[PDB]
């Protein structure tokens, strides 16, 4: 799309189901959290 | 970066590191968009306040990093510039409005576990998430304090602020080419881009397809993490279309 | 910072 597909997904994260140790802080910023 | 932490291997595969032949040293930060083309800022390149003007074959492109003086082999991917091009309408003069530039590579990149580029929003994702009080994440090698450098890249999770807040915090005319982002002083944490991060890229996950996304480039600020001050960044959706005339026109 | 390989030097 706006991107050549593919863009934004991480080798060694997404594309593995893995998490690094503080993404879900932002994930937890966009609604309501702090 | 200053009051953030050691990356994770492979956390930033866009990073981008600028760098200047003579003297070798770290010039500015940058982001990976595509195989061919690289994002940073233009103060990074051209700044006559300080008598910066630099052309394409000044400096060089350091791609899949993670140490800040080490040349990673086999790892890291190092590239020449084939042509920098400013914004326009770039203003120097006054306030940094329009802080940016795209580089063409000379060739295409290959990309691995450590290097990968990062999307540009479009107007619907720029719109979800770039609000008050979401946070996104800078990284970058340069200082730790105002008054000495990282070993390794640095990376801070910032909240965006309103734009009310940004504006009565500086004298500097702000513009909608710009935002800012940094946690206020009554909010316990804190942190923030320093001299060294110029450049670089302030990104944000979408919870809805899961992507990372550049939001921002690393422009101004007046010190280094302090209180009640801000960091301020380019607006990269703001500038889209001058980037897509760029790269489908070169 | 740790020299960079010569055939970059371009
Ligand atoms: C080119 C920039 C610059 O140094 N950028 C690097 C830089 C410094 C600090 C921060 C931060 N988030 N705290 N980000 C980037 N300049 C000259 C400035 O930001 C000026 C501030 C204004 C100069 C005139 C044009 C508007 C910005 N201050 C220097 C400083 O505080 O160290």
């Amino acid at each position: 799309g706006s991107g050549e597909a593919d863009c934004g997904l991480r080798p060694l994260f997404e594309k593995k189901s893995l998490e690094d140790k503080t993404e879900r802080e932002l994930l937890e910023s966009y609604i309501d959290g702090r | 970066i200053v009051e953030g932490s050691d990356a994770e291997i492979g956390m930033s595969p866009w990073q981008v590191m600028l760098f200047r032949k003579s003297p070798q040293e770290l010039l500015c930060g940058a982001s990976l968009i595509s195989d061919r083309w690289v994002l940073t800022a233009a103060h990074c390149l051209l700044y006559p306040p300080w008598d910066k003007n630099f052309t394409e074959n000044d400096l060089l492109v350091r791609i899949g990093k993670h140490s800040r003086t080490r040349y990673e082999r086999n790892i890291e991917k190092i590239s020449m510039l084939e042509k920098i091009y400013i914004h326009p309408r770039y203003n120097w003069r006054e306030n940094l409005d329009r802080d940016i530039a795209l580089m063409k590579l000379k060739k295409p990149v290959a990309f691995s576990d450590y290097i990968h580029p990062v999307c540009l929003p479009d107007r619907e994702t720029a719109a979800s998430l770039l609000q008050a009080g979401y946070k996104g994440r800078v990284t970058g090698w340069g200082n730790l304090k105002e008054t000495g450098q990282p070993s390794v890249l640095q990376v801070v999770n910032l909240p965006i602020v309103e734009r009310p807040v940004c504006k009565d915090s500086t004298r500097i005319r702000i513009t909608d080419n710009m935002f800012c982002a940094g946690y206020k002083p009554d909010e316990g944490k804190r942190g923030d881009a320093c001299e060294g991060d110029s450049g670089g890229p302030f990104v944000m996950k979408s919870p809805f397809n899961n992507r990372w996304y550049q939001m921002g480039i690393v422009s101004w600020g007046e010190g280094c993490d302090r209180d009640g001050k801000y960091g301020f960044y380019t607006h990269v959706f703001r500038l889209k279309k001058w980037i897509q005339k760029v790269i489908d026109q070169f | 910072y740790e020299p960079i390989p010569e055939e970059f030097a371009q």
